[PDB]
């Protein structure tokens, strides 16, 4: 999944022009409602999906970099373990979840040229990059102090 | 150009929206017709505000009624001011929610949504260079809570650069007209949050508290409150239209009022108030303007300020008075009161002025203020919510409609997370 | 031929602009729609000057000055008003909404698709000038329009003609009295453009002249109108030397030389001496050692800070109307007998001096007496530093907790960029801390 302006997008479903909802279950917490998730057997299978999943994310050129990224990018997997052992033990034992997080870079407007549309993009960023910073600082100051 | 388009949802935003217009028209000289009589040269210089023009010299106003209910469309028409709308911004059903919010928000109000966004799209199309929204409706009933949430989630989806305003009369705690309150005050909540930029709470309690106390009505009516909610929507807005010392934009209250993008939410206050046959004992100046203010018998908000901090607030005088006068009395009360206003912001009082006052009072003051007192609404609201949905005493009018129990649940967790994050800063001690 | 430029920017701008220009056209007998009439009763002399008006065929004078603003309100009185007929009818509006004391606002995104203009009049006034000297910008730190606007302008200014000077008039933060809850970011944010690209920047406070206001002049509800009247006193008296006779003439380029003894240390402060009432302006004879050593009272200093706690390193002074040298010298000798005043050792001389033969007019309806002598003082004090500091305190209690920062962001702002101007502004303080040491 990818968000680019506070709307998360999915890559491997194909072209849809609507957005996906956030909507918090009681127990497991945050989630997206409609994310495409699709089940693999291969490594040419995921290795298709990882193409087409950068195929589709979108990327504009700015000064700073020819091919800089305008959204957040997760990767997640989710793996689950069954131990068969019929006479004794059951199956789906374990489930885990990997993810995998690139972030945008923060933007300095008048270093990198940006103009209209690429400057909103920027803006966002910064904004989403500077509630991560303040997060972070306040978790860390929660953990240290308790 | 600043052009504001309003909006009206449901029995509440309508009547308030009724009266107001009957007021803005006078201090500009709008005749019921259309036509213009008046008598100062400033009234016309910025009637594109609100107004249209038409080819007969006429003025219509930009304003846009909904409902899903032919009867306030019909209450309306037939006034003194039926003739001044546009006939083809009365967009309106039948069948109306029912007090119900889902009917509101998914069933019958996804029908005529379209057609109000048409019509906004028109509105907002012919100005010069629109400035934002303003919507007026009742949190506790059906189709203004539905429809007013839905409306909002779709223009703050077309219109992202905008700012969006909100005049909601919240649930009073004790003075109660519907069993199902505090269902629809959570769900709109939970979206209000989210969407609009600034937010003014009104509550029937404090209003009725100011009539029967500072006014000595003896039968207050709806059109009274009506009338004080005008006022100050009429005082909050007025250095767009006349010129003055120190203006103020909305997007200037904006930015100075909310620290954080989640806490707009406001109480707002007007002075002065002499309840007649005693107008002749008070002299009406800046310091007795201050006096009456800050006081927390005025406040319309139903919350008293002293059981938390100020994190800031905006006065807004109109007259013609001096500025030392003015700086003076804001410093005077920030450092007489020195527990009740936060200390790490260090001033927090903004101030603009304007010349023209009413049409008749020397001077006058609105007030916008930004406190954490304002968590207790919330807190009444959360607890008879739980003491409702922990049985699910009347949930499956809105299971049938099309939601679930998850809805709910992060309804109230999110107004819940707002409660704590006003109540982090309202303690003392904190400092650097 | 003496020429200046005149640029107005934001409300406080404007309204500094009509009160001086309102000064400006009494001073030489202008009417308000630009006609002169006494050119027929005099017949002669250039007292159309052209310092701050251009002449044209059908004898109507035109000043040389720029206003700009985000909002139209402030501009429409002035389009509408009383000296409707005065100026050229480009004004330079922004047909959309203000900066909301928003400095991002004001320098990246609402700050230009305006610029271009502004610059395109100021070329079109400075070719037509012939010999320009400066330019003198008016505006207010604390506001969003003042502050970015006004940075962009100063950088592309110094850019594009680089050699001119460039002067600055400005009102600065008060220490308690304040009208936005977000004055320090502003302020600080603003220091930059004012450190680097400003030749000479002085100060002006609310608080300071509300005091004199309530003392001197017996005024016990002064409004903005009173404020920038006396500030408009003050430029007039700055550039009066360009344009009557007198005995002792100061261009700018000697201010620039004599209160400028290192680049970076560039902020005097001002003060105007014969501040009266008409009914106060009996019983006192108003001589030169008074009005002279009303000066150095700590009471009538224009911003809110104690000279006394610092070191004088440099002083003009700018003398109108029946003055002799003779007084003048008693006058310093006197000064420099007392010990309350400090000078660093560096500057053995330490005074500069003016004199001009023109007094200062009265306006009608003004609250001023009319005077014979009449003194301004420009002083490069170590005092300044004090009230930067108090400002720099407010700055830190609100950036501990990033409060208002996302406004800043969401319109182009950096986060980083907030911390670089304060390391900056730190800087400066250091180096007004270490010019004073006493060498050894
Ligand atoms: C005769 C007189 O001047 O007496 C005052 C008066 O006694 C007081 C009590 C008035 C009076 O207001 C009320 O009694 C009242 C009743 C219900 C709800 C709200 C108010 C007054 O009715 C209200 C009236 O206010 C106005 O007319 C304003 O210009 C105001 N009017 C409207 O809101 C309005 C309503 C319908 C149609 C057109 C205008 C206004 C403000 C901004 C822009 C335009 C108009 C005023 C000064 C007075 C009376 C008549 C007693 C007050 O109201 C206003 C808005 O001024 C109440 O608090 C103020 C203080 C005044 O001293
Ligand atoms: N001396 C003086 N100061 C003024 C006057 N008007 C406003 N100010 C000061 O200006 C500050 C407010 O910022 P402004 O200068 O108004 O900024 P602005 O020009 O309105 O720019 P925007 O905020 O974008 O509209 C206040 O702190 C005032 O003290 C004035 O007439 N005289
Ligand atoms: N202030 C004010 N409140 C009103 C008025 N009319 C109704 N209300 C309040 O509105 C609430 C009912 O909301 P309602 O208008 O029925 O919502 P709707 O059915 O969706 O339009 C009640 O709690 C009333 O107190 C009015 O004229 N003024
Ligand atoms: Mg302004």
């Amino acid at each position: 999944m990818e968000i680019y302006c506070e709307r998360v997008r999915d890559l491997l479903n194909p072209k849809n022009k609507g957005n996906l909802r956030v909507r918090e279950h009681p127990l497991l917490g945050p989630y997206v409602e409609d994310l495409s998730k699709l089940a693999v057997t291969s490594y040419n299978d995921i290795q298709d999906l990882m193409d087409s999943g950068n195929k589709a994310r979108t990327v504009a050129a700015t000064n700073m970099n020819e091919t800089s990224s305008r959204s957040h990018a997760v990767f997640n997997i989710i793996f689950t373990q069954k131990r068969h052992d019929a006479e004794t033990n059951i199956t789906t034992e374990k489930v885990s979840k990997i993810s995998l997080v690139d972030l945008a870079g923060s933007e300095r407007a008048d270093s990198t040229g940006a103009k209209g549309t690429r400057l909103k993009e920027g803006a966002n960023i910064n904004k989403s990059l500077t509630t991560l910073g303040k997060v972070i600082s306040a978790l860390a100051e929660m953990d240290s102090g308790p | 150009m600043r052009e504001i388009v309003h909006i009206q949802a449901g029995q509440c935003g309508n009547q308030i929206g009724a009266k107001f217009w009957e007021v803005i028209s006078d201090e500009h000289g709008i005749d019921p017709t259309g036509s213009y009589h008046g008598d100062s040269d400033l009234q016309l210089e910025r009637i594109n505000v609100y107004y249209n023009e038409a080819t007969g010299n006429k003025y219509v106003p930009r304003a846009i009624l909904v409902d899903l209910e032919p009867g306030t469309m019909d209450s309306v028409r037939s006034g003194p001011f039926g003739q001044i709308f546009r006939p083809d911004n009365f967009v309106f059903g039948q069948s109306g929610a029912g007090n119900n919010w889902a009917k509101g928000h998914y069933t019958e109000g996804a029908e005529l949504v379209d057609s109000v966004l048409d019509v906004v799209r028109k509105e907002s199309e012919s100005c010069d260079c629109l400035q934002g929204f303003q919507l007026t409706h009742s949190l506790g009933g059906g189709t203004g809570s539905g429809m007013g949430t839905l409306l909002i989630s779709k223009i703050r989806e077309e219109y992202p650069d905008r700012i969006m305003n909100t005049f909601s009369v919240m649930p009073s705690p004790k003075v109660s007209d519907t069993v199902v309150e505090p269902y629809n005050a959570t769900l709109s909540v939970h979206q209000l949050v989210e969407n609009t930029d600034e937010t003014y709470c009104i509550d029937n309690e404090a209003l009725y508290d100011i009539c029967f106390r500072t006014l000595k009505l003896t039968t207050p009516t709806y059109g009274d409150l009506n009338h004080l909610v005008s006022a100050t929507m009429s005082g909050v807005t007025t250095c767009l239209r006349f010129p003055g010392q120190l203006n103020a934009d909305l997007r200037k209250l904006a930015v100075n009022m909310v620290p954080f993008p989640r806490l707009h939410f406001f109480m707002p206050g007007f002075a002065p108030l002499t309840s007649r046959g005693s107008q002749q004992y008070r002299a009406l100046t800046v310091p007795e303007l201050t006096q009456q203010m800050f006081d927390s018998k005025n406040m319309m908000a139903a919350c008293d300020p002293r059981h938390g901090r100020y994190l800031t607030v905006a006065a807004i005088f109109r007259g013609r008075m001096s500025m030392k006068e003015v700086d003076e009395q804001m410093l005077n009360v920030q450092n007489k009161n020195s527990s009740y206003f936060v200390e790490w912001i260090p001033n927090n009082v903004k101030t603009a002025v304007c010349d023209i006052p009413p049409r008749g009072l020397k001077m006058s003051a609105t007030f916008i203020g930004n406190s954490t007192a304002i968590q207790e609404l919330f807190k009444r609201i959360s607890e008879q919510f739980t003491a409702m949905f922990r049985r699910k005493a009347f949930l499956h009018w809105y299971t049938g409609e099309g939601m679930d129990e998850m809805e709910f649940t992060e309804a109230e967790s999110n107004m819940n997370d707002l409660v704590s994050e006003y109540q982090q800063y309202q303690d003392a001690t904190a400092d650097e | 031929m003496r020429e200046c430029i005149s640029i107005h920017v934001g409300q406080a701008g404007v309204q500094i602009g009509n009160a001086c220009w309102e000064l400006y056209c009494l001073e030489h007998g202008i009417q308000p729609d630009g006609q002169m009439p006494s050119d027929k009763t005099i017949g002669g002399g250039d007292d159309s000057f052209n310092t701050f008006f251009s002449e044209t065929g059908a004898g109507k004078h035109v000043p040389r000055a720029v206003f700009v603003d985000l909002e139209p309100t402030v501009i429409d009185e002035v389009r509408t008003g009383t000296y409707r007929q005065l100026f050229h009818p480009e004004q330079l509006i922004t047909g959309k909404e203000d900066a909301a004391n928003n400095y991002a606002r004001g320098h990246y995104t609402i700050g230009k698709e305006i610029i271009d203009l502004v610059l395109d009049r100021i070329r079109k006034l400075a070719d037509q000038c012939t010999g320009l000297q400066g330019f003198l910008v008016f505006h207010s730190f604390g506001g969003g329009t003042g502050s970015g606007f006004t940075s962009l302008l100063m950088e592309r200014l110094s850019v594009d003609y680089g050699k001119k000077s460039k002067l600055e008039f400005s009102i600065y933060p008060a220490p308690q009295v304040s009208t936005a809850v977000v004055e320090p970011y502003n302020s600080i944010l603003t220091t930059h453009t004012t450190l680097e690209h400003s030749d000479c920047a002085f100060m002006v406070d609310n608080e300071a002249i509300y005091d004199i206001c309530r003392r001197n002049l017996d005024i016990e509800r002064p409004t903005y109108t009173n404020l920038n009247r006396l500030i408009s006193q003050i430029v007039s008296s700055i550039t009066a030397s360009l344009r009557f006779d007198g005995a002792l003439n100061v261009d700018l380029t000697e201010f620039q030389t004599n209160l400028v003894p290192y680049p970076r240390i560039h902020f005097p402060l001002a003060t105007y001496a014969p501040v009266i009432s008409a009914e106060k302006a009996y019983h006192e004879q108003l001589s030169v050692a008074e009005i002279t050593n009303a000066c150095f009272e700590p009471a009538n200093q224009m911003v809110k800070c104690d000279p006394r706690h610092g070191k004088y390193m440099a002083c003009c002074l700018l003398y109108r109307g029946d003055v002799v040298p003779k007084d003048v010298n008693a006058a310093i000798a006197t000064i420099k007998t007392k010990r309350s005043i400090q000078f660093v050792d560096w500057c053995p001389t330490g005074f500069k001096v003016g004199i001009n033969y023109q007094p200062p007019t009265v306006v009608p309806g003004g609250d001023l007496a009319k005077v014979q002598r009449a003194v301004c003082m420009l002083s490069n004090t170590t005092a300044i530093a004090e009230a930067w500091a108090r400002l720099d305190h407010k700055f830190d209690l609100m950036y501990a907790k990033r409060a208002f920062v996302h406004w800043y962001v969401g319109e182009g702002m950096e986060e980083g960029e907030f911390s670089e101007a304060r390391e900056d502004m730190a800087a400066l303080e250091k180096d007004y801390e270490e010019v004073g040491v006493d060498s050894v």
